């Protein structure tokens, strides 16, 4: 009945020392029932990269959207988008369905190639911008996720710490609720590197 | 089940270095319509509680017979009733706690919320609070309805944690007290100009201030305000 | 939420908390909730957070081409005019309960708008979960001819009773203060009366801890040459 | 329509170490978005070493415990004073709670003690009855928030030996008390960050052969 | 709320409380409920306060391009204005409005606007909330051609009553006296009127 | 009434050339003088203040005009033609970016979104 | 939840999954679907878990006042009756149990009875109920025989949970592992679904879609 | 409608469909093929409320057969897939959305790969190794999930599907009157008669 | 219906209208609604009918027993029978009443029982639907003290306004007059308190 | 449960009774006796809601089999039927009715005459040559219409029932995974272990 917890699903992102990371579970469901183990909510768009939790179709919906906008941002402005911009730019879209929202949770998250500042940022449904330092969670086991981060997170991670945090904070969140898990990935970015891992976890 | 008729608003209360101060104004609502003015809705039991009743006045009216009726049982074959074994403030609101509980578990609730301030025989403060629902809590502060909102924080600046209790005086206490009946009066539709007090000191006992009024309101900056907005004349 | 704004002297200063919530939980514990619709007029908002975001962007940028326009610095009662109308057209949908402040050519003013287009003048308002907790500090200390320094005070001290007394509200105090012929000036995180205490133990885990399955690099980059 | 049910908020956690048990509690009591009390206890000893909270709707939750010390007190005058083993208290409540099955006590009741071969025992209940031992439980409000993080501190859940890679896990290894009360306190400081309805103050009673000890600790009030 | 306008020898005085209520709570104890559409047609606000306020706002457009084209328009022409707003939107409004105006060819002319959308023509009106708990005294003492004095006794007698039974009333007493000598306004405090 | 030109009224010629434009140009020319120059830290542009009459304030006619707070115009030709160019282009610059972006516009985009205003009162109806 | 039950040629299967959960919340991965109502007679928990642990706790008292009065083993027909009988007196009340009561005795030999609050009593030779049943049922009715051995047979009971816990969300945790004989119920260990499952897959060759 | 399932093996893909059409107390029909060939190498089997159902399958194909003219060319399943996913997905905010589920089963001739699309009426998409809609998957998966490998023979997955249908057959209650199987490969569309 | 309850110099007046109504349709037009439970106490009924009936019937039971055992009751006595039985059923009881009698210890007593089932005793007191009119009236006008001709003005006033703008009364205004002498019985027609 | 035929032939009564039991979305049992001998020459089938059901059908037989013993001597299957109809008529103004429909099929030793009694949950009792509960009449009515006789051997009368049967698998929806079949007549009950 609830759009937001029919397909289920959990993205979260962290701040480190000249680096972000963003890491999401790989379950789609309808219900009580799986679906898919390769269900990624992790998207890209250049060095932006974005999370959308929430309902699947919506999900896929605003991927192919903001792919579509970000290509037309590239070759007008003659450059990729920067995380800040694509930001408001999500917020934008959001809120132009004020009436008839799509059922999300979003995430940006990346570095800014001119100032090389780690940014992270989270939406509401209809495109309320919450740009925490710290971190930023979304999804079926936002709870969880909030309890993992707030004792977890230290600020001034290096890359490779900073993995295991978000991990673990994952993780244990996605092993408290049934609609999460399935398998999972963690993106480690730097200003001109990312790193993609494929964790190992429990398999319900 | 039912629904309250005329009503009764915030009670107010906090504790001070010898004792506790409870106040409630003499309104008795009739929905939006400010029925009944002479209602005293502070009940004294003995020379060492005060008990505070907001709410329905038909149930409030039922407590206070209650109340006088536990005096009558405690005298009955009872030589130290006006020494050792008198009524306690702790006795008299286990007492109502027992029953507001009971009432709201056979679905036939006391529609009221209650606060029971008074001196115990070692000269400890007490005060504590009961509602129709038969939850019950204590605070250096307590209040009820619109109180609970505004006076609370008000009384929370003079005594935030139980260490302020000593330092706090009553005169301190009282001038916080009668504060918070000029904001509530400001502030809550459904309240009156007139009020009553109890002082309750381990020291001077019981003190019973009656017909109390509302004074030193600040109104005179209103003739400046004109319009909604755009409106200058 | 508890947003309050204060009239004095020569201006106009407005103040808020600093919690957004989901429910129970706290999203964000240092959000910035004072917005700016013109250099000098500026704006608290509470309720539905992306419909006070929102409805503020769209008023502060019809403002800024209608200043253009004119060759006339903004006033707060075209913000006014601007926002209750376009509230009211939407019949209570858009849930943005705002206090607007400012200053401008005609003088400083207050005002609050409720989400269905109402508006109220005043020297002191409250709006939020905790406008009632910061309107019994307004009542027992506002005076006529308050000071620039008694404003900032009164106005931060009726933020804090929403912050410790509502749960809705807490963290810290921003501020803004908008003075009749000078700059406004934004003091935001004006109060810190909330950071959290070092924690018993630390909590970060030995590298390798994490089980993997693969690794690979992702191509940010665009499509290279040769 | 007459509800005869409240939420008073509040957290509470218990946890069962070796040769002892906590059971934890933030003292803050709230209705929707007011603080009743900064001050409530909220967690009691029960005697017979037994410690009990009852969280959730404060007025059912202070009868629970005033009934189940009542049973403690009658089950010594039946009985021959004999002390009551945290099993048999445990299914003694569970009968308590399914008695008004059909009008049930709207909390979630945990109880902390040693079993009768001296180690840590920590039990958990539904509203209606079922019960359960277990080495850790979080109730109330931020549970949510609190047992994820100890899944992972307290059971080493998804963590594994370094250099191994996902081959051998982190071993079960005993804490102490100092080391739970560490984990206890940061669990609450994070609740207090993340949730409305916690803060305050934080009081843990801690039970060992010896008896049962109190300590409390500050938490954020805003 | 408790609003009244009343007709007199020299012309006409609206009255007005100034409290403004969400439930229980007063949000605005000065509230000022008397509103100007024209320099001497003015108005007493009762039921949606963002309905009256959109409404009184809309009328006082429409009386200011009356005026740049047609000269000074009747008490009667903006009550009718009123009413058009109020009657074709009536599904979609909660407002009561009293209408106060003075002309020098009419005088002092009152029209109440309840929530239909019907206009009636009266010596005076009293509407809102508290208006029920008046209607009593005020028939029984309200004259024909009374003078200022003695108008603004009988508002302020009236409110003063309106407000001691009605919880949504009261605050301060404004009024506004509407002359060919001008537009006086008029405040009453809750020390001088509830001794009365 | 309705406008009953829904036709072009710029059209080419046998010889390829589209007379509107051209003689639009032709205005421009008759208009008075206006430059631009750009160093490496900044941008400067300038023009003579033709005042019509001495009596008149010149002050209040702008010839340089603001667009955004990083963006500034100036012309050669028809000012009336200009005043409602910078009106457009001011509001653009919102519509079309600063209300999806959050940023204001850079100045290739605005000048594109300028041009395609003049465009299309080189073509449509 | 998961529970599944099976008569075979050496007694009856018992096997459940471990998780509890309130909404999308995973309040427990340890929470016990079996009830020992003695060392013969086993009962599994499914629907309301204190109706299930309190009536069944219960039968087994009964079990015990009928053994002592009549000096004699209480038939398994009888166990399930005395339960479902209780059951249906407060048919309506609201009770909420899906149960199989198993066991083996002289008389019967291995008996499973379905018990429901609705009322429903049904002996069977396969019973799955839960949240995910028709999981656990798809990997019994292919590989089921009279004649499995105890190994194997216990094998197919925690396979089969393992089917349920992975594909039904409120499924999983471990799988807990009962084996009935006429001399009693023998408990055969909890075994972590998340180990279990990679063990099964190496070993077994399937879950292929699964990367691991 | 009710049942339909779809395994994609080795070197092609089995679609296979119910023929039940019931309505309210009557079975009308028990030989009903819910199933429409978008291009020769791509076919669409569905499932949902009645008309809708057919409604939409024959606009797809209309659709997916007017590209084909067009261009003189085949879409690829992915493409086909995209292009349904987006309708459903237009369709699920509509006045009055399109309430059907659909598998789509295709083989791309450039990259020589069967391919099986998983698509429910919200528009969501998953591309699968074997799928099914509503209540099939509940007493299928388990026994697929067991079996399944990825270079199974068509004749293997056939095994597979029957131990699929018998499992249906049995802990089913209604009574969807067996199933139409169809094999999507290189060569084309062809149905498997006997069943 | 209006009904009200006074205290005066010699003991005490009760007044009512007469009406009675089913929606909009006037079932008695001369209804008796001041009703006597003892001697020299009686009551103004308000609310159900049925339900003021039932009560009333009882109470009289009640005073009646009691006054065969322990003499003449109080008129504090009769109200708390009265509240008893309104405050125990208030779940099943729509009444709203007011008790006035006369001791001689005592003299002229006056208590108003509303829907709650609370009792107040107070100087006078005003009920029933037609009440919320004169409150404002009420309250301007009393005095205490008064004499008998100035109690049945002012009375007669009363129930006059609310009568003229209570559409629920009407008819005839009934009195009854409680004092030393005795009961007198007063009535008076529409043709002489309609022109007041 | 689902469906439950009756049908009196020349010297029998024969009662098919499905064997299905769904509970929800799966069939827990496909071997369930929907009956009980409530004395030598006298059988009731039933059909309703769950638990009600079987609890009734036994509470009846206890008493039947109690009158049994105390008169040695077997109530004729119209005493049985009043017998059964009271106890619903009284039951469907009870707190919680049961819900039960039943067939009484019995051979009266005294008249030398087959009988078939249908009753409804209500107490709605009929002696009939036919009959059925549910919608199993209204696909199977119009066949024992046809060619039912008074005087049909009791292998013509399974004959018949197998034709309604037929006719019930093919046009319900629902699988009633086939019928347990009895036979009542002088010699007493049998069951038709192969149907
Ligand atoms: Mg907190
Ligand atoms: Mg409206
Ligand atoms: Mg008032
Ligand atoms: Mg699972
Ligand atoms: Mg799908």
């Amino acid at each position: 009945s609830d759009p937001s917890s029919i397909n289920g699903g959990i993205v979260v992102a962290m701040t480190g020392k000249d680096c972000v990371a963003i890491a999401c579970d790989l379950r789609l469901g309808s219900q009580s029932l799986g679906v898919s183990n390769k269900f990624e909510k992790i998207f890209h768009y250049g060095h932006v990269f974005l999370g959308i939790t929430g309902l699947a179709t919506d999900v896929t919906t605003l991927n192919e959207m903001f792919r579509y906008k970000t290509n037309l941002y590239k070759l007008k402005e003659e450059r990729a988008i920067e995380p800040e911009t694509f930001t408001q730019l999500v917020s934008s879209s959001l809120y132009e369905r004020r009436f008839g929202p799509y059922f999300v949770g979003p995430v940006v998250a990346g570095i800014n190639s001119k100032s090389g500042k780690p940014f992270i940022a989270g939406f509401d449904l209809i495109g309320c911008i919450d740009e925490a330092k710290d971190f930023i969670v979304s999804g079926t086991a936002s709870d969880q996720l909030f309890g993992m981060c707030e004792s977890l997170y230290e600020p001034n991670l290096e890359p490779e710490d900073l993995f295991e945090t978000i991990s673990q904070a994952l993780l244990n969140a996605a092993d408290r609720d049934a609609l999460s898990g399935w398998g999972a990935v963690v993106y480690i970015i730097k200003k001109d590197e990312v790193v993609k891992r494929y964790l190992k976890m429990r398999q319900d | 089940t039912q629904q309250p008729i005329v009503t009764g608003t915030s009670v107010i209360s906090m504790k001070y270095d010898n004792g506790v101060i409870i106040a409630a104004d003499n309104l008795g609502s009739y929905g939006s319509l400010l029925r009944f003015n002479g209602v005293e809705r502070l009940i004294p039991v003995g020379d060492n509680t005060v008990v505070g009743i907001s709410g329905d006045i038909s149930d409030m009216q039922h407590i206070e017979r209650l109340l006088k009726d536990l005096v009558t049982e405690n005298a009955y074959d009872n030589p130290l009733a006006d020494a050792e074994e008198a009524l306690e403030p702790s006795y008299i609101f286990e007492y109502l706690a027992t029953v507001m509980y009971q009432r709201r578990s056979k679905m036939n609730p006391l529609w009221n919320a209650i606060i029971v301030a008074g001196v115990q025989s070692n000269g400890d403060q007490f005060l504590r609070y009961v509602n129709l629902l038969g939850v019950t809590y204590s605070s250096p502060t307590l209040a009820t309805g619109f109180g609970a909102h505004m006076a609370n924080p008000l009384l929370r600046k003079v005594v935030d944690r139980e260490s302020d209790i000593p330092k706090t005086t009553v005169q301190v206490a009282e001038e916080a007290i009668v504060n918070a009946m000029r904001v509530l009066y400001y502030r809550d539709a459904r309240s009156s100009r007139n009020f009553s007090l109890a002082i309750i000191d381990k020291n001077t006992g019981l003190t019973f201030k009656k017909n109390l009024q509302v004074e030193n309101m600040k109104w005179d900056f209103a003739k400046d305000i004109k319009g909604y907005g755009t409106q200058k004349i | 939420t508890t947003i309050v704004g204060v009239k004095f002297n020569n201006g106009v200063v407005i103040a808020a908390d600093t919690r957004s919530t989901q429910g129970p939980i706290v999203a964000d514990k240092n959000c910035a909730k004072l917005h700016r619709i013109s250099p000098k007029i500026w704006c608290a908002g509470a309720g539905t957070a992306a419909d006070t975001e929102a409805v503020t962007q769209l008023i502060g940028s019809n403002i800024e081409l209608h200043s253009l326009y004119t060759s006339r610095e903004p006033r707060v009662v075209s913000a006014l005019q601007m926002l209750k109308q376009h509230l009211f057209k939407y019949q209570g949908h858009i849930g943005a309960y705002l206090i607007v402040a400012g200053v401008d050519p005609t003088g400083s003013h207050l005002f609050s708008i409720h989400a269905h287009g109402s508006t109220d003048v005043g020297y002191y308002l409250s709006l939020g979960s905790g406008s009632l907790a910061a309107m019994a500090v307004l009542e027992s200390h506002w005076k006529q001819d308050l000071t620039k320094e008694e404003a900032i005070k009164l106005a931060s001290d009726a933020i804090q009773a929403g912050i410790w007394n509502d749960l809705g509200s807490g963290s810290n105090v921003d501020v803004c203060v908008m003075e009749i012929g000078k700059d406004a000036e934004y003091l935001r995180n004006y109060l810190t009366p909330n950071v959290r205490e070092e924690k018993q133990k630390s909590y970060k885990f030995p590298r390798g801890t994490t089980a993997v399955l693969k690794e690979s690099i992702v191509n940010i980059c665009d499509i290279q040459e040769e | 329509q007459f509800n005869p049910y409240g939420d008073n908020g509040g957290t509470i956690l218990g946890i069962a170490g070796e040769d002892f048990a906590v059971l934890a509690g933030d003292t803050r009591n709230i209705t929707d978005y007011s603080i009743n009390s900064r001050y409530e206890p909220k967690v009691f000893d029960c005697g017979d070493n037994i410690v009990m909270s009852a969280n959730g709707f404060a007025a059912d939750g202070d009868a629970l415990v005033k009934r189940f010390k009542n049973s403690v007190k009658w089950y010594h005058f039946d009985h021959n004073d004999k002390k009551l083993s945290i099993n048999s208290a445990a299914r003694n409540i569970q009968h308590l709670l399914y008695g008004k099955r059909f009008f049930p006590y709207y909390v979630h009741t945990i109880i902390a003690g040693l079993d009768e071969d001296g180690k840590g025992a920590v039990y958990s209940f539904d509203p209606v009855g079922s019960y359960e031992r277990e080495q850790c439980r979080a109730g109330g409000a931020a549970a949510s928030l609190i047992m994820p993080f100890l899944d992972n501190q307290v059971n080493f859940k998804n963590q594994y030996e370094p250099g191994t890679n996902g081959k051998v896990k982190k071993p079960l290894k005993y804490l102490s008390v100092e080391e739970v009360i560490k984990l206890v306190r940061d669990s609450f400081t994070s609740a207090t960050e993340r949730h409305i309805q916690v803060g305050d103050g934080l009081e843990i009673l801690i039970v060992t052969k010896d008896g049962v000890r109190k300590e409390f600790y500050e938490l954020k009030r805003d | 709320t408790s609003i009244m306008a009343v007709t007199f020898k020299d012309g006409v005085i609206l009255g007005a409380d100034s409290r403004t209520t969400t439930g229980a709570y007063i949000a605005n104890r000065v509230t000022d409920k008397l509103t100007r559409v024209h320099d001497k047609i003015w108005c007493c606000r009762s039921g949606s306060a963002a309905d009256t306020q959109a409404i009184a706002d809309i009328v006082q457009y429409h009386l200011e391009l009356y005026t740049s084209q047609y000269g000074t328009p009747s008490t009667e022409t903006a009550a009718s204005v009123f009413k058009e707003l109020c009657y074709e939107n009536k599904d979609n409004l909660t407002a009561g409005i009293i209408v106060a105006g003075y002309d020098d060819k009419n005088k002092g002319e009152v029209y109440t606007i309840p929530l239909g959308g019907s206009v009636h023509k009266l010596p005076y009106a009293i509407a809102g909330s508290g208006s029920t708990f008046i209607y009593g005294y005020c028939d029984k003492n309200f004259r024909e051609n009374m003078s200022k004095e003695e108008t603004v006794d009988f508002i302020k007698h009236s409110l003063s009553q309106a407000i001691k039974w009605d919880g949504s009333s009261g605050g301060v007493i404004r009024m506004v006296v509407l002359t060919a000598a001008g537009v006086e306004r008029l405040i009453f405090y809750p020390d001088e009127y509830e001794q009365l | 009434m309705t406008d009953r030109y829904s036709f072009s009224l710029t059209t080419f010629s046998p010889s390829g050339k589209l007379g509107q434009i051209d003689y639009a140009l032709t205005a421009v020319k008759q208009g008075v003088t206006s430059l631009g120059i750009k160093a490496t830290n900044g941008v400067v542009i300038a023009t003579e203040k033709k005042s019509s009459s001495p009596l008149a304030m010149s002050e209040t006619l702008s010839k340089v005009s603001l667009l955004t707070p990083d963006i500034g115009a100036v012309y050669s030709g028809m000012g009336p033609d200009y005043r409602v160019l910078v009106d457009k282009s001011r509001k653009v610059a919102h519509t079309s970016y600063k209300r999806i972006y959050g940023e204001y516009p850079p100045t290739k985009l605005l000048v594109s979104e300028v041009a395609k205003i003049m465009q299309e009162a080189t073509q449509s109806g | 939840t998961t529970t599944l039950a099976f008569r075979f040629q050496g007694g009856i299967i018992v096997a459940v999954d471990s998780r509890a959960t309130a909404g999308n919340w995973v309040a427990s991965q340890t929470v016990k679907k079996v009830i020992e109502i003695n060392p013969f007679l086993l009962g599994t928990v499914a629907g309301g878990a204190a109706d299930c642990q309190f009536w069944e706790t219960w039968l087994g008292s009964q079990c015990r006042l009928h053994e002592l009065r009549e000096k004699e083993r209480i038939s398994v027909a009888a166990a399930s009756k005395i339960l479902s009988n209780l059951v249906y007196q407060y048919k309506g009340a609201g009770l909420s149990m899906g149960t199989m009561i198993c066991g083996y005795t002289r008389k019967e030999g291995p008996t499973i009875y379905y018990v429901d609050s609705d009322g429903t009593r049904l002996k069977g030779d396969i019973f799955c109920v839960g949240s995910g049943q028709t999981f656990a049922y798809g990997v019994l009715d292919s590989n089921y025989k009279w004649d499995l051995s105890v190994e194997d047979a216990l094998y197919l009971g925690k396979r089969s949970i393992l089917a349920a816990a992975h594909r039904d969300a409120y499924s999983g945790g471990s799988v807990n592992l009962y084996h009935v004989t006429e001399d009693g119920w023998i408990y055969h260990g909890n075994h972590d679904v998340g180990e279990l499952f990679w063990k099964v897959k190496e070993e077994e060759g399937s879950f292929n879609n699964v990367i691991g | 409608m009710d049942i339909i399932l779809g395994i994609r093996v080795q070197d092609s893909v089995i679609l296979a469909s119910s023929k039940a059409v019931t309505r309210g107390i009557s079975v009308l029909k028990d030989s009903d093929d819910k199933t429409r060939q978008l291009s020769p190498h791509t076919l669409m089997s569905f499932a949902g409320e009645a008309g809708d159902t057919v409604q939409f399958a024959e606009y797809i194909q209309a659709n997916i057969q007017l590209y084909s003219i067009r261009e003189d060319y085949e879409l690829s399943p992915q493409a086909v897939s995209s292009f349904v996913r987006q309708e459903l997905a237009k369709s699920i905010r509509s006045r009055r959305p399109y309430q059907v589920n659909v598998l789509i089963g295709g083989y791309d001739k450039k990259k020589n790969k069967p391919e099986l699309y998983q698509i429910d009426y919200l528009g969501t998409k998953v591309e699968l190794p074997y799928g099914a809609h509503g209540y099939s998957g509940f007493y299928t998966f388990s026994l697929l999930d067991h079996h399944y490998r990825p270079d199974m023979t068509t004749e293997e997955g056939l095994d597979l599907l029957k131990l699929c249908v018998q499992e249906l057959e049995k802990r089913m209650p209604m009574d969807f009157k067996g199933v139409i199987v169809k094999i999507v490969d290189k060569d084309g569309i062809r149905q498997v008669d006997d069943f």
